[PDB]
RNA sequence: UUGACCUCGGAUCAGGUAGGAGGACCCGCUGAACUUAAGCAUAUCAAUAAGCGGAGGAAAAGAAACCAACAGGGAUUGCCCUAGUAACGGCGAGUGAAGCGGCAACAGCUCAAAUUUGAAAGCUGGCUUCGGCCCGCGUUGUAAUUUGGAGAGGAUGCUUU
RNA sequence: AAGCUCCUUCGACGAGUCGAGUAGUUUGGGAAUGCUGCUCAAAAUGGGAGGUAAAUUUCUUCUAAAGCUAAAUACCGGCCA
């Protein structure tokens, strides 16, 4: 029993994608989600795995509603910003 | 000679001694999910009790025709949690 | 190999040991016309004359598990069809 | 005469999904805006959002096509029609295995 | 219009994918592998050894398939592969030796299953005539048609031929993007290897003319 | 027996036109490397150099197809917000996982 | 190989002379019962199939319909005479035919065969 | 010739004649006991060519048996499980046959022709005085019925290298350590 | 009213049959675990041990829907060899045949499928002066002929009881 | 009554059984090694098993779904020696 991080065990493409993955141990890229937007996204989903288990069917496809307009404003915003940018 | 009270008679003493004593959520889950379409439904449906007297038979024979002609389809969880979510009542 | 002349051998009474005789080709087709048809033979039978001969190969497949019985089927129906519009 | 591979009428494949979307269970995209990409590339939206009073309803009296099953296309739950419950019906009982 | 292709104009293919009455489960699973990499393919097993080849031909013309791709299994330990256009296109005949299928926990390779995969043909198959015909077959079979909506829409896997001393090798490789250092391709293998000797060009459907007869075949 | 005439005549016959100037990549879909790879493979039996040539004739038809891919502005990267059907299973993934976990676990575990 | 209990399942062969004074005593039984007659059937001459035995003969079942025909010794009556008979094997071959005959006519040249009654 | 008609019938026995002839007996055979008896056969052109004759001493016995899983698969076949309980209910005769006359949704239907042995036609036929010898007592217990040598696979060939001549058998021989005296 | 045919039952009617025992060897069903792999889970142990049913002096198997690629062999069975080969396998532990060849013994047959149709020629029982009289079974098929390296039917001329 | 020879005459050969899909069990044996259970369900220039790249499934060898049968074989049991 070891930690899969310090175990040099490559990313597998399974179902969930692998996407772009960065080469090993030069400069991972930073991303910030300094937006107040992306902060209420991962919040929010923050907040689901807290609750976890609900015994209503409304209230989880309420919770689902609430953090998927989380991410449709901040697709929205991040859109925003890149027509800003191709602006300038 | 049109036999109507022998008849009548038999199904009396039935009645008597009556008194005296997830397949199909399957199929339609198969007919929801893109796995099965209207032609193999017909296809299926054509089985070895096709073509089965129902209208004219005593109702006698015809109750242990239907206790002895079920065919065993398979079954899926998905299915039995349908039926289960279907029969809970208020 | 070896170089030995060959003979010539009396024709077995084996062979052919499964029906080619008249007589139970007679048999056969006054069953057939006594008995009638399966529920699936007379399916491939309405497929056959309303044109749908494709249909009807693929189900004859489906109910039997092989392309040659599906095609020999086919071929008894095709002239079951064919003497049934001679007699009308 | 050349094949014409076009799909038949009574082919398994002669109706295929736009979702793209293979078998795969549909615990993914609940999160997701979209349901799958189509041929182009592009994202496929939810239809719309269920109304709550709706939902109470259905839930205290099933419709006759409900079957609990969200629709591989659509977030809305597949219904089954009219044709189709038919169907299932005369499959059930062995009444009528073809029409006319 | 219902030949399911959605583009300007159509590459109307289909592949009808058959196997014989004693093909090892290797050569199942390779059926297996090949039919999931084939979207445009239908799958079917047991085919009568006692039967004709144009016998395939109408099995093909009844499933609408204008390709045919048909496991021979001899001794129950050596594959043959045909390779058909089925109305009237020539026929090609390889013996497949070396078998690796998808299921091996060797490859650490996986993509989408029915996407399209770029073909990275070599050389000897631009140069050398019987090598131009199998080049046309290949990808015709392997072709995915374009507007083909069975098909997943991101490539992401590679399908590469390459003959090295008569035979043809069959390689399948992943893409895997990783940005560059101040984005480049890995390729890392998924799945099936089976290596494939050339023995037959007809110029029939099934039978017809034999064009060209590989006379260095020593079989097992 | 090799009949080039008649191979020629039949695949002129079978011919799907591939041009550059008339048909796109999006169509053709065909990678055609310029090196025979022969000289790329001296030795047949030697497994690393043969999956390293093969590697390289991939890896330059996967690059070239991939510039004719931006040249047509079809989608070619497979976003992480898809999920999509593999080819083969997520338990084949898993065990994968497991198989390699174990090898770097005993690695590491002799070395400690 | 003694994952198993050969213990239980080990058979010797201390009854070797035993056997064999028997099989003697056996053969000897049917001499006496066919005093005359020769205690084994005349068969005919065979060839092994495999490649590895070729040039090598051997003895058969029983001698072919046309070899019997030939050699002009009638079926039904030579398992009478003591030929063996099998219907199974065919010549295909004038050598093996022809050496069948030989055989049955050597046989017949030293057969006495008695009246009956 | 009308038995050639017969096994032309039961060739196409699915036909729409047959299948309600089946129908209208499979009515009546579960109105019936679960084991009884017929003078006469349901299908006398099986019967005949399984051996049954027009003799005082042979005789039809009809049972119905539970079909169905036992996911461990009862490995005697429902045909053997029959002519046993035939065996059991009347030891006194012998399991000259059987065959498949019926099934249902429930229940599967056999008839078996059984012999008796101790009648002096049966002794005095010399065609079935074998089965009147006392090596066949209860040959569907001991599996020498055709049933029986299907399920026991004793067919020719590589296919059947293992039970050719006995699994059990062929195991000991296998499996015995033979020690000679001159080792 | 009467008499059939079919089916289902009763009789302390007449004649027989099945238990149980034994189970060393034999034919089936059902079926473990310890152990080994220096841990253990697949595997092994083992298609074994226990349990259940069924015969004989032997049982079983047995006259190819076989072996084979031969210049062919020719029911089954047992020994030697094939051979620790092929083949399979946490490819670890390990498992593990068969053809051929040398032998021992060697034996082949009965049916269903045909119309005796110029003659049910077949068989059970009880009644006997024991020689031949009935009753019943049976045509929804008992005798004779025939069983596919065959046969039938005529003609034909030899040879056997 | 029987064996033959000849022929301008005939020559019937085993079905919920093969086979396909599938679960279990078993084997050295997914051409599923054999078997059992479930669904579907055959053919008559037929069917089975093999050979073969040889150019199309050519060629080889047998007839499954009825049955009998001594001898060579095992034997801690029975009657003895």
């Amino acid at each position: 029993v070891y930690s899969e991080k310090e175990l040099g065990i490559p990313q597998l493409n399974t179902v969930t994608p692998v996407g772009v993955t960065k080469p090993k141990g030069k400069k991972k890229g930073k991303v910030f989600v300094d937006d107040r937007e992306s902060m209420n996204t991962i919040l929010a989903m923050v907040e689901a795995e807290k609750q976890g288990q609900i015994e209503s069917k409304i209230m989880r496809a309420r919770q689902l509603e609430e953090i998927r307009e989380a991410r449709r404003i901040e697709a929205e915003k991040k859109e925003a910003e890149r027509k800003a940018l191709l602006e300038n | 000679e049109d036999g109507d009270q022998l008849e009548r008679e038999l199904d009396a003493m039935y009645e008597h001694y009556k008194e005296r004593k997830a397949e199909a959520m399957t199929l339609a889950h198969q007919l929801a999910t893109g796995e099965k379409t209207k032609a193999d439904l017909i296809d299926e449906g054509y089985n070895k009790y096709a073509f089965k007297q129902k209208e004219g038979l005593p109702d006698w024979f015809l109750e242990d025709e239907a206790k002895h002609d079920k065919p065993i389809k398979p079954i899926t969880k998905e299915a039995a949690q349908a039926i289960k979510e279907k029969l809970r009542a208020l | 190999g070896h170089k030995t002349t060959r003979r010539v051998l009396k024709e077995r009474p084996s062979r052919r040991k499964g029906a080619q005789s008249k007589r139970t080709q007679f048999v056969r087709s006054l069953i057939r016309e006594v008995a009638g048809l399966a529920p699936y033979e007379r399916r491939v039978i309405e497929l056959l004359r309303n044109g749908k001969d494709k249909r009807a190969r693929k189900f004859s497949k489906k109910k039997l598990g092989t392309f040659g019985r599906a095609k020999r089927k086919c071929e008894e129906l095709q002239r079951i069809i064919a003497e049934s519009r001679r007699a009308h | 005469d050349e094949i014409d591979p076009v799909y038949d009428s009574d082919d398994t494949d002669y109706n295929v999904p736009v979702n793209t979307i293979g078998n795969i269970p549909l615990s993914f995209y609940d999160s997701y805006p979209h349901i799958g990409y189509d041929i182009n590339g592009k994202k496929i939206m939810r239809p719309a959002t269920g109304d709550a009073l709706q939902n109470l309803l259905d839930s205290i009296e099933v419709p006759e096509g409900w079957t609990g099953l969200t629709d591989p296309n659509t977030g809305k739950p597949l219904n089954l029609s009219r044709d189709e419950l038919e169907l299932i019906r005369k499959v059930q009982q062995g009444l009528i295995p073809d029409d006319v | 219009d219902r030949s399911n292709i959605i583009a300007e104009r159509k590459n109307k293919q289909r592949v009808l994918v058959l196997s014989s009455r004693g093909v090892t489960y290797r050569h199942r699973h390779l059926l297996n592998d090949l039919a999931s990499m084939l979207p445009h393919g239908r799958k079917d097993a047991k085919f009568d050894t006692k039967s004709r080849l144009y016998e395939l031909c109408e099995l093909a013309e009844l499933y609408n398939c204008n390709n045919v791709l048909f496991f021979e299994a001899r001794k129950g330990k050596d594959l043959y592969m045909w390779f058909s256009k089925v109305p009237n296109g020539p026929t090609v005949k390889f013996y497949a030796q070396n078998l690796h299928t998808m299921e091996e926990l060797h490859f650490q390779g996986n993509c989408l299953k029915g996407s399209r995969p770029i073909l990275s043909f070599d050389a000897a198959f631009e140069q050398e005539p019987y090598l131009k015909v199998i080049k046309e077959l290949f990808l015709h079979t392997f072709g995915v048609p374009q507007g083909h909506k069975k098909s997943k829409p991101f490539i992401d896997h590679v399908l590469s031929f390459s003959v090295a001393d008569g035979k043809i090798w069959v390689r399948n490789y992943e893409i895997r993007e990783v940005e560059k250092v101040k984005t480049d391709i890995n390729l890392i293998e998924i799945g099936p290897r089976f290596v494939l000797t050339p023995i037959i060009i007809q110029e029939g459907s099934f039978g017809g003319p034999i064009l060209y007869e590989n006379k260095r075949f020593i079989s097992p | 027996i090799n009949n080039k005439e008649g191979l020629l005549t039949a695949l002129r016959r079978i011919q799907l036109d591939i041009n550059p100037k008339t048909t796109p990549f999006s169509f053709h879909q065909s990678v055609v490397a310029s090196k025979r790879t022969e000289d790329s493979i001296p030795q047949i039996e030697d497994d690393l150099q043969r999956e390293l040539a093969f590697m390289n004739q991939a890896l330059e038809a996967a690059r070239l197809g991939r510039s004719l891919l931006r040249k047509e502005g079809v989608p070619f990267t497979r976003p992480t917000d898809y999920f999509a059907e593999m080819v083969r299973t997520d338990a084949t993934m898993e065990k994968v996982k497991q198989k390699l976990i174990e090898e770097a676990t005993a690695k590491k575990a002799a070395a400690e | 190989h003694f994952r198993k209990h050969w213990q239980r399942r080990v058979r010797c062969h201390f009854d070797q002379p035993g056997k064999k004074v028997t099989r003697r005593l056996a053969r000897r039984a049917k001499a006496a019962a066919l005093a005359p007659r020769p205690v084994d059937k005349l068969r005919p001459i065979v060839r092994c199939p495999t490649v590895k035995y070729n040039r090598r003969t051997r003895l058969g079942r029983g001698f072919t319909l046309e070899e019997l025909k030939a050699a002009g010794i009638p079926r039904l009556l030579a398992p009478t005479i003591g030929i063996a008979v099998d219907h199974r094997r065919k010549n295909l071959s004038e050598e093996s035919l022809a050496a069948n005959v030989q055989r049955l006519k050597d046989y017949k040249a030293r057969l006495i065969l008695f009246p009956r009654k | 010739g009308a038995l050639k008609y017969l096994e032309e019938l039961s060739k196409k026995k699915q036909s729409d004649v047959v299948r309600f002839l089946l129908r209208v007996r499979c009515w009546e055979y579960r109105q019936l006991n679960v084991i009884h008896r017929a003078s006469r056969p349901s299908r006398p052109d099986k019967a005949r060519r399984l051996g049954y004759k027009a003799k005082q001493g042979y005789v039809i016995y009809r049972v119905r048996v539970r079909r169905g899983g036992r996911q461990l698969k009862y490995q005697r076949s429902l045909r053997a499980t029959a002519e046993e309980r035939v065996g059991r209910r009347c030891s006194n005769l012998r399991v000259l046959n059987s065959y498949w006359v019926n099934q249902d949704s429930t229940y599967k239907y056999y008839e078996v022709i059984l012999v008796d042995p101790n009648h002096k036609a049966i002794r005095r036929d010399p065609r079935i005085n074998w089965i009147c010898n006392p090596v066949h007592k209860h040959r569907e217990c001991r599996g020498l019925t055709s049933t029986g040598k299907k399920s026991r696979g004793l067919n020719k060939g590589h296919r059947f290298n293992k039970t050719r001549a006995g699994r059990r058998k062929t195991w000991k021989r296998h499996n015995t350590l033979s020690l000679w005296r001159y080792r």
